[PDB]
């Protein structure tokens, strides 16, 4: 979208990963499977959260009784009352609305950059011992075992292995 | 051997809209509009709200023969009336303040109500029991206001009067009292000997001095006379003083009251029941911590802003594809 | 062989600004700020106002002698007055709840006048035709409100006088009255013989009894009196009751009427036309579909967020080079 | 904010009037610009509908500002005064705010789609040319016309040289 | 071997902000766009200081109670300054009639001169305007009264019609009070002014009003069982005003040629009055500040920042802080 | 954060840089050192100022005295009064609080795109000629004295190199 991976590089999701928002999809000689990025998903849970409860914590609000009477001889005041009863709804309306799809782009755009950071974190980590597809993934040139895969999650890979 | 990085999918259906894009598909979501209420009229901090039902403010408060239920609350959060309820003053005069009064009223701490000037010793020199009406009816009895007392002359004599009460409640007292205008002039010596009368209400704050206005008014409730009503709250301490010389409506019952401002009336036929609530509407009562609701614009309580959206769905997933 | 990618760009000078930058030329752009108006005074649902042109309303109600020319209207959006528009009580006095029933009136569904109390038929017994004044003049002559009658002694002799109209109508009836009050209690029984007088008005809601208060008040258009001026709407089927031994200016037109709220008054110079519009102002009425305007703060109609902003610029395109 | 426009691709070409971002060729059959015809109807659509989201939810009641008071309802006429004047307040503030902040975004966004632009045809010639550095690739590999449309077209499906 | 590293400014701030998605985010640096900050005085609006009443209310101020005497030598004022505790205005029970209106009249003025309307010497011949005073206006020890106002009471046995006219000569508006007197008894009636059926009656070109006094006990307010209301208007250049009664008006002496400024207002207050300048005014004392928000108080006066409830509005200017 | 760079793969901040908001850190044959990017800086403190003039400057707001005077027979409208106040109270206070929340999140983020973008200038400047750490440092293959490390700043850095 805005970070051009989301819908963009990685043109599809995975179905196949339900444990997570963003992770990874091995293939090798032991086999194949999906895994979600343990702390690179928890911490867009709680950022996510945080923002929402945000949205709805900072709405403090007084005690009030909105409604008034007025007879016959007080139309006036009855719609001056009016006014500033329906001032407020166009005010919220308008801010609630306006809100939402401000924080929807942003959200969208966040999860975009999460997903390209967490690609960009793996390829600056393989230089050479792996070749890019170009569809967010990855070919092996040196041989990659299940506890090798670990390497590359935990962000600690090991170097030192080049071969053709 | 390949490795690939991609993100979540599922069956949602969910759509959000972006300030870029419309109906856009996501994998979760959270609804910040609350569109959901419970229907019923619940009690508010933790007191429950004064039905009046059949009748309305001014008919609870005088005394209509038909809002006799019962020896009401206390204490009430707020007031609710049906749209329907008709019974209030059943003779035609002018509730003066009215309004105001019912603001004053809409929500009590502490709400005794006494006997200020007892029927049977405080007119001596006055008919206290002649004073009934067919406008006033009680089960084909005719009857009147069960907080005044219509005092009409006693056999040929109508003395001038004066009685006077002082708050020696440690509250402020509300007291009611009504001016009666008679149709014609024979009707006026018939019941108040005295042609030329007048009638004088005085405490520390208030003061007026009321003029009988005899004329024939268009019938209503088969009256052409008129009765205006009035009403103001003594403070504890100071003392107020009644003095007519004929044509007044003197006080039985007043109240001792302590209110506290901030609450309001809601006129609706929505059931009233026993369940807490924060946020009250006239359509029902409101139970969320989202900052906006369209369930109703007036409100009573701590709630959520009135908006006229029909969904505000906040996107918390990501873009949805399979 | 080169191949190179790049954006955009023309000879556009719109500038914008952001957050972070300001005066930002960009490519192309749109304003969400409603700055222009028509300059006239049109029609705001489908119907015109009510032009007073030189009255206002008081005097258009009670019929003052200048206002003869105006309402061929049955109904109207809302009202325009001028701001110079001088002719309404000719006779000093006070309107009661005069700007509640302006409010009243500022919008109407129907509105039909008719005579609620025919000259002829209705006041045998006193004269109806000795009242008019100096200070209500129609072409030199001595004249008074078209809609109201001051009725004065019939040959040193003022009976009680007691009137009543029933609403026959569907609709609301607006009745209009007055109370006399003489500057001497010479002039008092010069006009209703009877020297300690009295006005009732009655109907189901309204009740008043109204006490001449004889006095000399300052000269206004020649008058050392006054005269107030009163108003009330009776429900359908109820009736309205006028008694008086003296002093009361009877009712002549009453009109039947039917009111939408939501609208007001507009006091402009502004000539009115013949267009249609969704939202009006004083200085001109308001063709927009933005969010914003800056034009008047005081608006009729469904119209955009007034603002102090005098440009609110929004970029669609991007940066310009 | 995405380093391309104004970044490292200094300026705009008055030459490509179609679209707002596209190419410009240079082989043995000529020069010329040519807008990225799919690339820039979306963010005009996208953009459209921006403009539109902040006119259209601004859905507005039938009202009659302006009250009538006489000489002794001052207080009243200045409460009046206040609700109106704090509406101004209100809408001014958040409407110089929201075009601060749109416009802040949108430049953004468009720096986005020519960076987008540009990773994307990185991404599809690899070895096959070199970056310049201006938003420039130089081909080692002689390019046709009809070369030059499997790169637009995204279909650079053949690696050859 | 040789190198060249990339990075960022970071420093031993302590500054927190928060963020949409992440809560106390320590930066290096940060500006507060919220004022919590007053000099707990109350100072001077426009460019003028606003009118002290100190022990007195507007009531006590304009009708002249005999405690308000050190007080009107201002021609002008940006607002009005009443203490809470400032109970001296109306001392002889009644009822100020549009006291809340006047009020607000009068929270600012351009110009303000008061003067003699109806001279105590030469205006009335006929009538007694020397005993008119009261135990329920004392001035030290001595029975007084208010000092714009003149308690007119029969002249021996007789209390002819009266009827006095002012013209409106200034250039401005004059506001002009005057009271009603309502007896306890229909005895001190006739002991003050001798007629029993009496009647007062004001008039100019706009207002027009004619009192009955209302005879009757109430019950004892600082002594007394009558009451006096308190009626006022503000007659248009040129215009005149005429006063006519048999009896129980309490005549003008004082007036005030006025010329006012709306959009002011009145702060009930302790806060000690400086000679200081200021943009926005609170009971609590002024703000100097550019800032959009502040959260002093809600209650405000002049070109003032948004009230709001926030307790601190931490804006991030600089970046996060790393060591 | 959002891009990566900032608490990303640049996990620290420089105290020793103090002269600028983004900068380079040298170490050769001629020794070591901080120095923040000019232009780079200047320009972020620019609109960051403007940023927050914005947020200030456009609040301009009526001469008005709130708060008005009701007697005790005017609770009603007291209320009403009462309701306006604190209606503009809730609005300004939510919308303040959200803004500064809002305009935080992006300024944070503001930083953490000049940084990446800082990075991605060298880095796409000196291909081959050095090897990226992946801390945010680039290792010279040639070497590279003081007046050399000023193309690499200047952005005016060639390729002889091997
Ligand atoms: C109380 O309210 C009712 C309803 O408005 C009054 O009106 C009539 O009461 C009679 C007597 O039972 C009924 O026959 C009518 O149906 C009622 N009217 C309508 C339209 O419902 C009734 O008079 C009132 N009684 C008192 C004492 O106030
Ligand atoms: C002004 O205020 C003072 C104080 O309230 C009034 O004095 C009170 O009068 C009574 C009657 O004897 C004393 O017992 C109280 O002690 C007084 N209060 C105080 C604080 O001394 C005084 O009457 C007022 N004067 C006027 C004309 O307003
Ligand atoms: C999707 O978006 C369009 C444009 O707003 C709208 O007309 C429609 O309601 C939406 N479609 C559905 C199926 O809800
Ligand atoms: C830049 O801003 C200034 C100050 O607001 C303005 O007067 C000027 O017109 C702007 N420059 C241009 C060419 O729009
Ligand atoms: C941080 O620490 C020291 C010790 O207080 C202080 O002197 C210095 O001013 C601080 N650094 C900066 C740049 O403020």
């Amino acid at each position: 979208g805005l970070f051009g991976a989301i819908a963009g590089f990685i043109e599809g999701g995975w179905t196949g990963m339900v444990d997570g928002w963003y992770g990874y999809h091995h293939q090798n000689e032991q086999g194949s499977g999906y895994a979600a990025d343990l702390k690179s998903t928890q911490n867009a849970i709680d950022e996510i959260t945080n923002k929402v409860n945000s949205v709805i914590e900072k709405m403090n609000t007084q005690f009030t009784a909105v409604g008034k009477e007025f007879n016959h001889l007080e139309k006036r005041i009855e719609n001056l009352n009016k006014k500033v009863d329906d001032g407020f709804l166009d005010i919220w309306t308008y801010n609630a609305e306006l809100l939402v799809l401000l924080e929807n782009e942003r959200t969208l755009d966040y999860h975009d950059s999460n997903v390209k950071n967490l690609y960009e974190k793996v390829r600056s980590q393989l230089k050479n011992n792996a070749k890019e597809i170009g569809n967010g993934c990855f070919e092996f040139y040196h041989k990659c075992d299940n506890t090798c895969m670990e390497s590359v999650k935990n962000g600690t890979y090991d170097y030192p292995k080049y071969s053709e | 051997d390949t490795l690939c990085i991609g993100y979540h999918a599922n069956n949602s259906t969910d759509t959000v809209d972006t300030v870029l894009e419309k109906n856009v598909t996501v994998t979760h979501s959270v609804n910040l509009l609350e569109d959901k209420h419970n229907g019923k009229l619940c009690k508010l901090r933790g007191v429950a709200p004064l039905h009046l039902g059949k009748c309305n403010i001014a008919g609870w408060i005088l005394g209509n023969p038909e809002c006799e239920s019962l020896s009401t609350a206390s204490s009430w959060s707020y007031i609710v009336e049906t749209p329907s309820s008709d019974n209030g003053t059943c003779y035609p005069g002018d509730f003066i303040d009215y309004e105001e009064l019912r603001e004053q009223l809409s929500s009590v701490s502490s709400f005794e109500r006494f006997e200020i000037f007892p029927k049977t010793s405080s007119w001596p020199n006055h008919d206290s029991n002649k004073g009934v009406t067919a406008a006033c009816p009680h089960a084909g009895a005719k009857s009147f206001y069960k907080n005044l007392i219509w005092l009409v002359k006693k056999g040929n004599s109508y003395p001038k009067l004066s009685k006077s009460y002082i708050n020696d409640k440690g509250k402020e007292v509300l007291v009611l009292w009504g001016i009666h205008h008679p149709s014609t002039s024979a009707d006026q010596q018939s019941l108040y000997q005295n042609a030329d009368t007048y009638v004088f209400v005085g405490s520390s704050r208030y003061s007026k001095k009321f003029k009988p206005e005899i004329a024939i008014r268009p019938k209503v409730r088969e009256q052409e006379g008129r009765m205006n009503y009035y009403w103001t709250l003594v403070e504890p301490g100071d003392k107020i003083t009644f003095e007519a010389t004929g044509n007044l409506v003197v006080p039985r019952y007043a109240f001792a009251m302590e209110r506290n401002a901030g609450s309001g009336i809601i006129i609706s036929d929505t059931p009233v029941h026993d369940c807490n609530t924060t946020c009250q509407t006239p359509k029902g009562a409101i139970n969320t911590s989202l900052p906006f609701q369209n369930i109703h614009p007036i409100t009573i309580g701590k709630c959520p802003k009135y908006v006229k959206s029909t969904k505000l769905r906040l996107a918390t997933g990501l873009r949805n594809i399979p």
